[PDB]
DNA sequence: CCTTGGCGGTTAAAACGCGGGGGACAGCGCGTACGTGCGTTTAAGCGGTGCTAGAGCTGTCTACGACCAATTGAGCGGCCTCGGCACCGGGATTCTGAT
DNA sequence: ATCAGAATCCCGGTGCCGAGGCCGCTCAATTGGTCGTAGACAGCTCTAGCACCGCTTAAACGCACGTACGCGCTGTCCCCCGCGTTTTAACCGCCAAGG
């Protein structure tokens, strides 16, 4: 039996999080794994040209911010660049 | 009306054998091979005399 | 888990092995997928939040997609992210233009 | 008695507007799509779940392409659609040379 | 074939549309330019199970030839 | 300041005369101008952001060139 | 013969396009047919292309190839239009779109 | 840093061998195949990464050639690189 | 007496039909916004000229990353429960038109 | 306006079924340890981006003025809405005679 992927588990908790009280359905619970591939696919083939169009191949956290606020709308991203640059600094601050 | 045969052919590719349907229509002069097991699919013009034996002779020559 | 070493939710060594087997780089390094899982994170949480929401207008307690649907297609900033985006049972926006309202 | 026109089709566009499921049933849509694939490969049994796939999809796109042409039809000092406005519509988005 | 296409179906496509009055060559018309979109679609999907060297479509396959369309559709898998 | 103003008239009017467009009405002229103006917000927007990850003060062809490639209003002729 | 390109009869360099694949980040591994193949589809899209390059640069008498003949000579493809639609030449321009309802009658 | 330059003399003199080109004609040409490269090259990447082959042979750029560029196009194409697959493959 | 064709029965969306009514289309007449010219004013363009951030480009050392054995428990495949919606009749209400 | 009456909304009801809990696995994340060069950084050099101005001139601006498509209106005529009437796509239960 070959082994299977979702983000289920994951974003699943995250819902919980959010909405102690609130169900969901299983198609939608797919449709938010297929949102996650797809984003993360846009963000990759920036990430892809940033290293080409910097004639580079390593990748820092920089990078997937200057991806980020290249592809998601301005006040949005600049949230989500905080939420990210608040955690880089929760982990490595310790180990 | 169309024909759904079992027969006692071994696919070509998965190797199991007693595991190819053939399906004949007839009326469009298109015969069908199918694997129960490996799932592949194999398509070939058929008359009004031909049989399980006829198509499955033509996919031997189809790979080879 | 560097996850919970980040206090976050997203899984960092999955999404540290995707990005290997995706031809991504030749090299990878150290945080940057504990970045981009919380981009990923804060994304899904702004997304559901106000699916959220958007059951508590039906007052329907299961996610149906429509509200999916109808959360993109009303705040602005996300509906030009997902422009070229359709989902199956997706519906579009209930509207009248009122020209064609009688008189 | 008789009704007067234009209600009843409103009426049912609030109807319309609520539940996505599929208005093509599926043997006739199913039908077509295999007479089409035909034409470019023999023997291709369609997943089922890919044949709702393609029906979600050209649901949504003629949907939306209407939307953009009863827009137009409205710009166009009008009520009914006409086929030159289906045109203009593809005109625009481009694709017919 | 092309004819399965009832009217009402296309009334219902312009009423989750929004679309109030329908004119005659309408149907036609729609029939046509939904025939070319599923000729393009359905192409380049058995290209792609022509690469997979299997009889049966895939509906990944489907989905990955709706992204070279650029029309990403979520939902089943993609 | 004021270089939206700088858009002249009768430079719209050759545009609509390569347009093709014939016959110009008066309330177009500031519309355009808007237009004209949201774009140029996105494209600078985002290859100034190609700039800024490129730790360079000076922006280049190549920049305007992937941003706008980015945008899917892609075009040739300088390179990129 | 030496060189790849003159095993291959053509005019492009093979391990040049070889060299890009593995200095791309595409694959891990790149086959020894596949360069060359996707070389023989290049050489052959700017033969096909110069074609109607050719004879869009001779419709004006001029022996030198200008950017508004390739724009014309893609307009009036069909396949290559629908290939270039989302595409912009600089210094095109656009086709001559007189409307009937425009000339003096 | 290396452009097509001689490469397209040759295929103009092979084509209309008395035509001249500017430099920006050579410049947006330059531009076209660079584009026409990468799009194909992508899309064989998303064959290899949707297919789980590690590498790509001549199949995939066919199926790609295939995906890309329409009819007639797509068949001069596939039997031009038959051709040349021949032709190297005999020597 | 046990099979492959060869005809037979729900029901429900689907095709006619009329009539007409309200919406599409030609005309009508004006009229007031707008082409066109002409003279008047203006700013842009081009050619030099200083001219300097600063990119463009080159050694270098490191630390972080590539990579390798244990380990291990979280993530995953299977099982099992219940209350969440899907529809159904009640009943009430609200559009809609004829009045 | 205004009543009658279709059309729809909306409230128990029950049922059934899949979402979600749950539970025992095992394989990739981890942990730790070992080379290594990519890049963060220091620093050199010359280009080019910038600013400025003088001279030239063609390009914009304002107005004079007719004028003619844009538009509001009109009549009209026709042909889709819709409701009614069959009616056939779609989908389960019997006679053939040949084996
Ligand atoms: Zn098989």
């Amino acid at each position: 039996r070959s082994r299977k992927e979702s983000y289920s588990i994951y974003v699943y908790k995250v819902l919980k999080q959010v909405h102690p009280d609130t169900g969901i359905s299983s198609k939608a619970m797919g449709i938010m794994n297929s949102f996650v591939n797809d984003i993360f696919e846009r963000i990759a083939g920036e990430a892809s040209r940033l290293a080409h169009y910097n004639k580079r191949s390593t990748i820092t956290s920089r990078e997937i911010q200057t991806a980020v606020r290249l592809l998601l709308p301005g006040e949005l991203a600049k949230h989500a660049v905080s939420e990210g640059t608040k955690a880089v600094t929760k982990y490595t601050s310790a180990k | 009306i169309k024909q759904k045969l079992e027969t006692q052919f071994t696919c070509l590719f998965c190797n199991h054998d007693n595991s190819v349907v053939c399906t004949l229509d007839k009326k469009n002069s298109i015969g069908l091979l199918e694997c129960k097991k490996c799932n592949l699919s194999f398509q070939a013009p058929i008359n009004s005399l031909s049989q399980p034996i006829d198509i499955y002779s033509d996919w031997i020559d189809a790979c080879e | 888990t560097r996850s919970s070493r980040a206090g976050l939710q997203f899984p960092v060594g999955r999404v540290h092995r995707l990005l290997r087997k995706g031809n991504y780089s030749e090299r990878v390094g150290a945080g940057a997928p504990v970045y981009l899982a919380a981009v990923l994170e804060y994304l899904t949480a702004e997304i559901l939040e106000l699916a959220g929401n958007a059951a508590r207008d039906n007052k329907k307690t299961r996610i149906i997609p429509r509200h999916l649907q109808l959360a993109i297609r009303n705040d602005e900033e996300l509906n030009k992210l997902l422009g070229r985006v359709t989902i199956a049972q997706g519906g579009v926006l209930p509207n009248i233009q009122a020209v064609l309202l009688p008189k | 008695h008789r009704y007067r026109p234009g209600t009843v089709a409103l009426r049912e566009i609030r109807r319309y507007q609520k539940s996505t499921e599929l208005l093509i049933r599926k043997l006739p849509f199913q039908r077509l799509v295999r007479e089409i694939a035909q034409d470019f490969k023999t023997d291709l049994r369609f997943q089922s779940a890919a044949i709702g796939a393609l029906q979600e999809a050209s649901e949504a796109y003629l949907v939306g392409l209407f939307e953009d042409t009863n827009l137009c039809a409205i710009h166009a000092k009008r009520v009914t659609i006409m086929p030159k406005d289906i045109q203009l519509a593809r005109r625009i988005r481009g694709e017919r040379a | 074939n092309i004819q399965g296409i009832t009217k009402p179906a296309i009334r219902r496509l312009a009423r989750r549309g929004g679309v109030k009055r329908i004119s005659g060559l309408i149907y036609e018309e729609t029939r046509g330019v939904l025939k070319v979109f599923l000729e393009n679609v359905i192409r380049d999907a058995v290209t792609y199970t022509e690469h997979a060297k299997r009889k049966t479509v895939t509906a990944m396959d489907v989905v990955y030839a709706l992204k070279r369309q650029g029309r990403t559709l979520y939902g089943f898998g993609g």
